[PDB]
């Protein structure tokens, strides 16, 4: 069973994550 | 109730019936939990070969942290030998549904309309159907959501 990394939105970059 | 949905973005839509799913959820959480959450994914549509919903993939959110939290679900898409042979089943669903504990809290439905690619394909459909032929394209603003009230830490 495969693992998703979950973001909590409020603390780092979204718009601007490379991942 | 801990876990609450808030939405999902279905982000390559349309699609081909092959490709990946691609769900971008967003839900809210109250208490942080002591275990991980379990999304799923099911695929359901009509067929003669009696059937048994066809489970897709499963996902497990690490430790669950308090507030607003986003992640992408990439559900492997819906194998052609699990799928009518002879007929294009033009109207499917797909249900997306999570689990905490081993017990489901939350189940969204989703209707699907699959058509062929070429303009004369559609016309003029094969007896036998081209699996890599077919676009799938999810009614995603308009879902059914539903909530089992569960047991959740103790």
């Amino acid at each position: 069973v495969k693992r998703a990394k979950l973001d909590q939105t409020s603390k780092g970059p979204e718009n601007l994550q490379f991942s | 109730s801990i876990v609450s949905l808030l939405g999902i973005k279905v982000l390559n839509n349309p699609a081909k019936f092959t490709d990946p799913y691609e769900f971008e959820i967003t839900f809210e959480c109250l208490e942080s939990l002591k275990h991980d959450l379990e999304w799923k994914l099911t695929y359901v549509g009509s067929s003669r070969s009696l059937d048994h919903d066809q489970e897709l993939d499963s996902i497990l959110v690490g430790p669950v942290p308090v507030g607003v939290n986003k992640f992408v679900f990439s559900a492997d898409p819906p194998s052609a030998e699990l799928i009518p042979a002879s007929e294009l089943v033009s109207v499917t669903v797909i249900l997306l549904s999570c689990s905490y504990d081993g017990r489901e809290f939350v189940r969204v439905g989703y209707y699907v309309n699959n058509e062929y690619d070429e303009e004369e394909l559609r016309e003029n459909p094969p007896a036998k159907v081209q699996v890599d032929h077919i676009v799938r394209n999810i009614l995603a603003e308009k879902p059914r959501v539903t909530r089992f009230n569960i047991v959740w830490d103790n």
